[PDB]
């Protein structure tokens, strides 16, 4: 299922 | 469909008091969630957040917040409120997803009412500097409330809580005026419940 | 017996939109891919108790993906920043998350790491507080994820949901 | 901190151009526009990943947004609405959930012209009673028939402003409810010690920024041009 990814690199 | 819901848009306690303000989440799994604090002509600050682990979090300024998974609570808490702490919060969770994106709670519109020790409940008159007639409502406690005029042509403002920090000193005060030739003082805030105690200058009334 | 759910992600930055892929797994099968190249952009589940699923569930599937493209657009373009690279070229960031769960049921080691351009770049520790930082660039990264709260809005996931879903899949079946 | 709005106050007329511009010294990806109303709390806008991306919000009709940098995100009313008088929010993020904001621009459109109004504004002198009765004077300042409810209150002493002891009324008073143009009456207060009122060479100066029409809106009404400007009332203090 889904853990999107979203924190600055 | 992932909103959270807070219960109030206005509440009020007195300076001192414990704090609880109520947040409840749309299930989801697994919930992140934030308070923001909006201090009067401000932006929103961010309080404090939960991601995981320690369900108790701590904040700064002394607040905290309680997750409960059991509740699908999110209350914000804090112990002793003082009077700046007068202000809007905000309940939000950040979707997974929708994550980019913050969705935000209403809002709760928090007041502190600050404790008057030396009540000394008054009503003095003020003359323009230039020309005009001002009457003030002042000193009076936390509890009386000044309503407005039944007049129409008379205006009336709300409590307003001003403080002499270098003194630690704070009071309340409404502000009454009209041009109606008639119109006086002692009539002036006579449509609310003011104190029996309260001081009217013989000359001013 | 112990299990296993993995998702990767890729995402390729073009010469001439960066070229977005998608692949998961329980147990070494393959249960969705998704590839912006073929005709259709759609997630194609690759086993039967996925494919029988209401077409309005793919659909917010697929609004997250364009979410997540824009992520990698974004931060694709961070990276040739911090290792000084020509804007012409072609590059690749890679992510992997999951979860192995034991006998138990019980999570046994949760996953949240990216490569790039083949080498590894940054990675979740066993700790699940942590992270492991392949270079000078990687660092960087990790001191934005340390101070953002990264690693903790992930722990969430691998200890609960991650293993959550990986058993009703594994029910489902 | 460091997200900032420009301009922190604007006001134009139906069909004009508005652009509120926001700055981030951060070095964040996501940037966000947000309106704030009462019965509304805030409104998504747009917002943007990241340099050159542009998505829609909740409430994007009549306003476009363009990303040019990693740290300009600009608003664009290009033609404004009654509709979209409002307080504008700006907002950085590098994470999710977690916005750091700006100060707030507040924006008025105007309808119609001829309703506009600059404050008239009087002080009134603390009462020699409360003195005696309580060792302090406060003053009362009153900023009165004006239209838009677009001003900004404040207190000067000898040429400083001050802010201890000083409440403004939150909310204005609408001088005629029953009409819904109506201009509006606002009241403010400062409080200060008997000793210090009563030394006549302090000068206390209640200051009240209007924000109204421009230096090329036309006007075409018998009266002055109801045009941005600061109003004042002074007073000094009395030994009595």
């Amino acid at each position: 299922f889904l853990s999107p990814f979203w924190f600055d690199i | 469909a992932q909103s959270v819901t807070q219960p109030d848009a206005r509440v009020t306690v007195s300076e001192g008091a414990s704090l609880q303000l109520r947040c409840k989440y749309s299930y989801s799994a697994t919930p992140y969630l934030f308070w923001y604090v909006q201090y009067p002509r401000q932006g929103l600050q961010m309080l404090l957040k939960y991601y995981s682990g320690d369900p108790v979090v701590q904040g700064v300024n002394g607040f905290e917040a309680e997750f409960s998974k059991s509740d699908s609570s999110f209350h914000l808490r804090k112990a002793s409120v003082h009077w700046s702490d007068s202000a809007v919060y905000f309940c939000a969770v950040s979707a997974k997803g929708t994550g980019s994106k913050l969705s935000f709670g209403k809002g709760a519109k928090l007041t502190v009412s600050p404790n008057i020790q030396n009540p000394d409940p008054a009503v003095y008159q003020l003359r323009d500097s230039k020309s005009k007639s001002v009457c003030l409502f002042t000193d009076f406690d936390s509890q009386t409330n000044v309503s407005q005029s039944k007049d129409s042509d008379v205006y009336i403002t709300d409590k307003c809580v001003l403080d002499m920090r270098s003194m630690d000193f704070k009071s309340n005060s409404a502000v009454a005026w009209s041009n109606k030739s008639d119109f006086a003082c002692a009539n002036a805030f006579n449509n609310s419940i003011i104190p029996e105690d309260t001081f009217f200058p013989s000359p001013e009334s | 017996g112990p299990h296993s759910m993995r998702y990767y992600e890729t995402a390729t930055s073009r010469r001439g939109e960066p070229r977005y892929t998608s692949v998961g797994y329980v147990d070494d099968k393959e249960f969705v891919r998704f590839d912006s190249d073929a005709e259709n952009p759609r997630y194609e589940p690759q086993v039967p108790w996925m494919e029988q699923e209401g077409p309005e569930y793919w659909e917010r599937i697929t609004q997250v993906a364009k979410g997540q493209e824009q992520w990698f657009r974004v931060n694709l373009r961070t990276l040739l920043g911090y290792y000084n690279q020509s804007a012409g070229g072609t590059h690749t960031l890679q992510r992997m998350y999951g979860c192995d769960v034991g006998s138990d049921g019980r999570l046994l080691r949760g996953y949240e790491q990216f490569a790039y351009d083949g080498c590894d770049y940054i990675a979740l520790n066993e700790d699940l507080r942590t992270w492991t930082a392949a270079d000078m660039a990687a660092q960087i990264t990790r001191r934005k994820w340390e101070q953002a709260g990264a690693a903790e809005y992930y722990r969430a996931y691998l200890e609960g949901e991650c293993v959550e879903w990986l058993h009703r899949y594994l029910k489902n079946g | 901190a460091a997200v900032t709005q420009s301009p922190r106050n604007k006001v134009t007329v139906t069909g004009g151009n508005v652009t509120l511009s926001c700055r981030q010294t951060n070095s964040h990806n996501y940037m966000y526009w947000y309106r704030q109303d009462t019965g509304h709390g805030l409104r998504l806008i747009h917002y943007s990943y990241g340099a050159g991306n542009l998505q829609i919000g909740d409430v994007p009709d009549g306003y476009k947004a363009t990303r040019t940098t990693q740290e300009d995100f600009f608003l664009l009313l290009e033609l404004a609405s009654p509709s979209q008088t409002s307080l504008y929010f700006c907002a950085s993020s590098d994470a999710p959930g977690q916005l750091y904001f700006g100060e707030g621009s507040k924006l008025t459109v105007l309808e119609d012209l001829k309703n506009v109004f600059p404050p008239e504004v009087a002080v009134f002198e603390p009462s020699e009673a409360e003195i005696s009765h309580t060792q302090k004077a406060t003053l009362v300042c009153l900023a009165t028939g004006f239209y838009p409810d677009h001003v900004e209150l404040s207190w000067w002493v000898n040429g400083k402003e001050v802010h201890s002891g000083v409440c403004t009324d939150p909310q204005p008073l609408k001088e005629q409810p029953a009409l819904n143009d109506s201009r509006y009456a606002l009241s403010s207060r400062l409080r200060v010690s008997a000793t210090f009122w009563q030394n006549p060479r302090n000068h206390f100066r209640c200051q009240v920024q209007f924000y109204g029409l421009s230096e090329n809106d036309e006007w075409t009404q018998d009266r002055a041009k109801p045009v941005t400007q600061i109003v004042s009332a002074e007073a000094w203090g009395r030994a009595d």
